[PDB]
């Protein structure tokens, strides 16, 4: 109730993946970097979460 | 086609993605297997590619996201799409 | 000759009824109802006369109803089965005719499905799965009796009398117990009421049934015990039915008079509430009841039959309407919302509560009704004079 | 000059109704009317090619009757021992009760629903006032049924009594189809 | 339609039983005028 | 100008034909001191976790998927009555759920394996293509009979992919075949009805809460009929994720391919031969064991349809086929609800 959505289905982890391998092609990279990983959760986590404000 | 084969390879984009009703969502839903439409109607057993790329902007259940209401409940999208 | 001895062995018991209907279809387990409803399709009444004029029915139609894995089917397979001059389609792929002849062009005729199994029983699954076109065609078998047939070429008529055997699913597959039959088999209304009639059935879980029925399949599926065993063998069961046939069972019985009775004592309690199963009930389903009995006059060899043989058919109808059930006029109308309310509370519910309320809603549902005040207060006062001489 | 068509009812069953033009002249004229039957003296006509020549493939002429003359065409019954005797039967009153009591006997029915039968299958009187409107002379009986009423059975009596009665049904057909064309 | 015959209805002994014995009667078989005489007289009339 | 080893019952005449003009091959066979293997393995505990794992090395987790369909090469046991019967051994198995979850790679290894399957994808599919082509021959100009995919694939395992999304003329086939186990065709120049007997593994792809039942789309009537109705749905595994990511991951490196599960106890042509071998070998039957708990979990169950009746009772024969036994155990009946209780558990949401 309220909080969620689950279940963080593994569309969610591919999907985080996919956007840190997306952040790592703009630094042009082939390294694919811890920080873009994190960033990639970060903006994950911003997208929703404003619904506590 | 249309929309969906008329843009592909690129960014699609919709709006009002709430009152698009039944028969386009099923369509939606399934192009996140990505490369596919299958149509099986008349004269077309055709199953064309569709690379495309979605931005959906919708408006929570009416008015306006009551906080007092979970979310999922003040949106109205069904859960095997969200994911 | 040496077989007529058994013949005459089958007629001389009392049993051999009862022995009948419980070796009928092995595999099925249970219900009872279709046992009697299969077998009285194989021997008909007596089809004939009564001229000028139009000739009666005569024959005899089932639809079995019910949620699947019922194995509603197999007592069709088994029907196919057992006998002789017997049809078996699937239809939605009939797809047409099917059903009726071509002609083959000449003149020369197709069979065809239908009309090839002829003074017999054609058995059909789904109805609800052919839609309209052939469902039509039906009916013209059913209602006219005959199959009329012109086709860019020599025009025809050729008979065909028949009986009709269906299995048909429900709108979801399922009850839909407080919806009305009518409602929930959705084929059209005209061959509806042709056949009479439907012997619904739906499962419904208890543990003694239940392990009766994995016992009794597993039992099927296991070589041994095969040793289940009906009373009658299945290839003696058709001479002697054969052998029933040859019957023209007539009955001036005067004892006809209390049919009538009967058929008047079966419309009366089911004419309130119209919630009831009805139908009406029917006219035909008075024509029915002849039908029936000479069927069971087939059944026992017996000929003008009895007045027990009659009310055995009667008590059959009436579970077959049951299973579809789930100056003082205005004291009628009192007892009647009495009856109603308890009925569906009773059904619902165990119905009690403040019998205020009885005459609260009653007002709320009478009002509609009252063309004027004295109406209301009459309405009123009466609901209130029979709760005070109830109490 | 008049299309004349051959007759329908004298049709050979499985083949069209071929027809030939007609020409009429001087007083012949406006002795025919659509929709009848009409016998002819004409002598036969060919000239002249005339015109196919496209699509036959050969040499044919067309057919062309010119018209000489014009003329309009061209198991149980009531018989006088039967009639004397049977006029002294509808002198009684409660005839009337008798035969409406006749009138449908396997169904039972109704003394009116079968009043109405009898009523409008007996006839009325047409009657056409010079020179201009005839009313009507028929009853039309709407015969509003119920499932499992007789309603059906009733009318199919009809087919069996009456000199002409049609069975239409309702449609799909059971034929006749009910317009003509 | 001048004549309109509506049918029904509430169930009564009379016309339930009175209808019964009498389809009862022709399916277990197996004062009006003769049916030939009165299907002369409608024609004869009419003529 | 136009457009693992087989079973005997199956093959039978072939067997009891071929013998008297003789021949060679056919039936696989096997060395002595193998056998003294399998007779052995069989008595390993882990057994039948063991074999799951071993299905699908690439794939990861999801083991009542593998285990269900490791149950399916073994399926049933036939039974001919006096004369008809032939239930065979056929179990039917759907599956369905989030895409990108392996559903496809399972069919694609199932085929791999299974001798005689035949793989379909929806829409390249119709009535007529899955029996009975009846096509010109063209090298002599003739009319011949071609076996469509069914008749094909009779025996052993047909795959079928999205399921959901066949025709509606199509389906109509697969009630005939489900319950008849064979298919009846009228049609054409030839009148006959010919057996398909052949397990169905079919992917499905879906259109929390919701009716469930509803959210498979199909007719339900269809829907209840197949035997193992499988539904992904997440375990609440952390913890594995980490695990099938190190899996997939990898392949990624080393660039050459180098064993797979590691390190992993893992069978590779030895359970060919099992498989075949109690195949062949063995011919379980429940005796007075099963029925108790049997029907007791049916009821559990209805407190659905007979048919998932039927289901336990020849699932669970496949379970004690495995393991070398002529009869079943009370026990073992218990996973073998639990298979069916495994989608339930994945009902929840």
């Amino acid at each position: 109730s309220k909080f969620s959505f689950g279940q963080a289905t593994p569309r969610t982890l591919l999907g985080i993946i996919r956007l840190s391998q997306a952040l790592a092609k703009l630094r042009l990279a082939d390294m694919v970097d811890i920080d873009d990983v994190e960033e990639a959760l970060r903006l994950v986590r911003v997208s929703k979460e404003s619904l506590y404000q | 086609g249309g929309a969906l084969v008329l843009a592909d390879n690129g960014i699609c984009c919709i709006d009002e993605f709430d009152k698009m009703d039944e028969s386009d969502r099923t369509a939606i839903h399934e192009v996140m297997e990505q490369q596919t439409i299958s149509i099986s109607k008349a004269g077309i057993n055709t199953t064309l590619n569709a690379r495309t790329s979605i931005l959906a902007a919708a408006n929570p259940l009416y008015g306006r996201y009551n906080p007092r209401l979970s979310p999922l409940d003040n949106i109205n999208l069904p859960a095997a799409l969200l994911s | 000759s040496d077989e007529i001895n058994e013949l005459k062995e089958m007629v001389k018991d009392e049993h051999i009824y009862d022995k009948l209907v419980r070796s009928i279809a092995p595999a099925v387990f249970g219900h009872e109802a279709v046992k009697k409803g299969i077998l009285l399709q194989m021997l008909g009444g007596v089809h004939k006369s009564t001229v000028e004029g139009i000739k009666l029915r005569g024959d005899i139609n089932i639809c079995v109803v019910g949620d699947p894995s019922t194995s509603k089917s197999q007592f069709l397979k088994y029907v196919v089965g057992f006998a002789p001059r017997s049809v078996y389609t699937s239809g939605k792929a009939s797809s047409a005719a099917g059903l009726t002849a071509a002609v083959v062009r000449d003149y020369t005729i197709e069979a065809g499905a239908l009309m090839l199994a002829d003074n017999g029983i054609c058995c059909i699954d789904e109805f609800d799965k052919m839609d309209i076109s052939d469902q039509v065609a039906i009916h013209e078998a059913m209602e006219q009796q005959t199959i009329s047939i012109a086709k860019a070429g020599i025009h025809a008529t050729l008979n065909a009398r028949t009986s009709i055997l269906a299995a048909a699913n429900p709108v979801g597959g399922r009850y839909n117990r407080k919806l009305s039959l009518r409602g929930n088999l959705n084929m059209t209304a005209p061959i509806m009421s042709r056949f009479d009639l439907f012997f619904v059935i739906l499962d419904d879980c208890n543990e003694k049934i239940d392990t009766e029925l994995a016992s009794h399949i597993v039992d099927l599926h296991m070589k041994r015990d095969e040793a289940i065993e009906p009373p009658f063998s299945a290839e003696q069961l058709r001479r002697y039915i054969k052998y029933a046939r040859t019957f023209k069972p007539i009955l001036t019985k005067e004892a006809r008079s209390y049919l009538v009775e009967k058929y008047k004592e079966l419309r009366k309690d089911d004419a309130q509430g119209f919630s009831r199963s009805s139908y009406r009930i029917t006219v035909r389903q008075l024509e029915s009841m002849i039908r029936l009995s000479e069927a069971i006059a087939r059944a026992n060899c017996v000929d003008e039959i009895t007045p027990s043989f009659i009310a055995e058919a009667y008590d059959l109808l009436r579970q077959s309407i049951i299973r579809v059930d789930v100056t003082y006029d205005k004291y009628v109308s009192m007892m009647n919302m009495i009856v109603r309310k308890i009925a569906e509370v009773d059904r619902e519910g165990a119905e009690e509560l403040t019998a205020v309320d009885i005459v609260d809603w009653y007002l709320l549902q009478k009002e509609n009704d009252l063309g004027s005040l004295a109406e209301y207060w009459e309405e009123r006062r009466l609901a209130f004079k029979v709760i005070k001489r109830l109490v | 000059r008049v299309t004349l068509q051959e007759a329908p009812g004298t049709v050979p069953p499985g083949r069209l109704p071929r027809h030939r033009e007609v020409i009429l002249l001087a007083d012949l004229v406006d002795v025919s009317k659509p929709g009848e039957e009409v016998e002819v003296t004409g002598i036969y006509k060919n000239n002249y090619d005339g015109n196919l020549n496209a699509k036959n493939g050969f040499p044919v002429f067309a057919t062309i009757i010119e018209a000489n003359s014009i003329k309009r065409r061209e198991v149980f019954s009531w018989t006088e021992e039967e009639e004397r005797e049977f006029r002294k039967i509808s002198r009684d009153r409660g005839i009337i009760d008798k035969i409406i009591s006749s009138m449908a006997p396997s169904i039972y029915g109704h003394r009116d629903i079968k009043t109405a039968v009898a009523c409008s299958l007996f006839g009325g009187v047409p009657k056409n006032v010079n020179g201009k409107h005839s009313i009507r002379g028929d009853i039309n009986v709407l015969l509003l049924g119920d499932p499992g009423t007789a309603k059906s059975q009733i009318l199919k009596y009809v087919e069996k009594t009456a000199h002409r009665a049609v069975f239409a049904t309702g449609q799909g057909a059971s034929a006749v189809g009910l317009t003509a064309s | 339609f001048d004549i309109l015959c509506v049918v029904r209805d509430l169930v009564d002994e009379e016309a339930d039983e009175r209808l019964a014995t009498f389809v009862v009667d022709s399916h277990v078989r197996s004062s009006p005028i003769p049916q030939e005489l009165l299907m002369k007289y409608i024609h004869y009339a009419r003529t | 100008k136009v457009s693992d080893v087989d079973t005997s019952t199956i093959e039978q005449e072939l067997m009891q034909n071929k013998v008297d003009h003789n021949e060679v091959e056919e039936v696989r066979q096997i060395t002595d001191q193998d056998l003294a293997k399998i007779r052995e393995v069989a008595a390993r505990e882990d057994l039948y976790s063991l074999l799951a794992r071993s299905i699908a090395p690439s794939i990861y987790e999801l083991e009542d998927v593998k285990k269900g369909i490791l149950l399916q090469l073994f399926g049933g046991t036939n039974k001919t009555f006096t004369k008809g019967g032939r239930y065979r051994g056929d179990i039917n198995i759907l599956l369905c759920g989030d895409p990108s979850t392996s559903k496809s790679q399972i069919l694609q290894y199932v085929h791999k394996i299974t001798p005689r399957g035949v793989y379909t994808s929806g829409k390249g599919s119709s009535a007529v293509g899955l029996t009975a082509y009846i096509t010109r021959d063209v090298d002599t100009k003739q009319l011949v009979l071609e076996s469509g995919a069914l008749v094909l694939s009779d025996g052993g395992v047909c795959c079928i992919d999205e399921f959901d999304k066949m025709s509606d003329s199509t389906r109509s086939v697969l009630h005939e075949v489900m319950e008849q186990q064979t298919i009846s065709i009228a049609k054409a120049g030839i009148i006959t009805t010919l057996n398909a007997r052949s397990s169905i593994l079919a992917s499905a792809n879906p259109i929390p809460n919701l009716p469930v039942t509803e959210n498979i789309d199909l007719p339900p009537p269809l829907l209840s009929r197949f035997d193992l109705v499988y539904l992904v749905l997440d375990k609440v595994d952390e913890k594995n994720d980490r695990e099938l990511a190190k899996h997939l991951t990898n392949l990624y490196l080393e660039d050459k391919p180098e064993h797979i599960s590691q390190d992993d106890v893992l069978p590779v042509e030895f359970l060919t031969m099992y498989i075949s071998y109690a195949k062949e070998h063995i011919h379980p039957i429940i005796t007075e064991a099963a029925k108790t708990e049997l029907v007791r979990a049916y009821v559990g169950m209805r407190k659905a349809t007979t048919r998932q009746l039927e289901s336990m009772i020849r699932l669970a024969e496949a379970h004690a086929k495995m393991k070398l036994k002529n009869v079943v155990e009370l026990e073992d009946v218990q996973e073998a609800v639990r298979l069916i209780r495994s989608a339930i558990k994945d009902y929840a949401t």
